[PDB]
């Protein structure tokens, strides 16, 4: 909005700001390890206590 | 030199008898500025501090 002024000045008309905001992108990654001996037992079936 | 009830009127009645530029880098006198708001008590009672 704008104030109407009585003193002679250069009057700003109906202004309108169009400001956009672009998103960010955060990509996080840790790195875990697993032994192959802990997978060759995971992908078998046991018949022993 | 005029009346005390006239020289308190002419003080606050937007005289701008001895004004200065507000934000100008080099000080100037204003060209009949109604945009700025200022009052000079050193022009009324005529004493520098």
């Amino acid at each position: 909005p704008t104030i109407a002024h009585g003193d002679g000045r250069r009057p700003s008309k109906q202004r309108t700001f169009i400001v956009v905001k672009n998103c960010h992108k955060h990509h996080i990654s840790t790195e875990m390890e697993l032994s192959m001996l802990d997978l060759e037992i995971l992908h078998s079936i046991p018949e022993t206590p | 030199n005029r009346g005390l009830y006239n020289m308190v009127n002419e003080y606050s009645q937007r005289l701008g008898g001895h004004p200065a530029t507000s934000n100008t880098e080099v000080q100037f006198v204003v060209i009949a500025g109604t945009d700025v708001f200022l009052e000079q008590p050193c022009s009324f009672l005529q004493e520098a501090f």
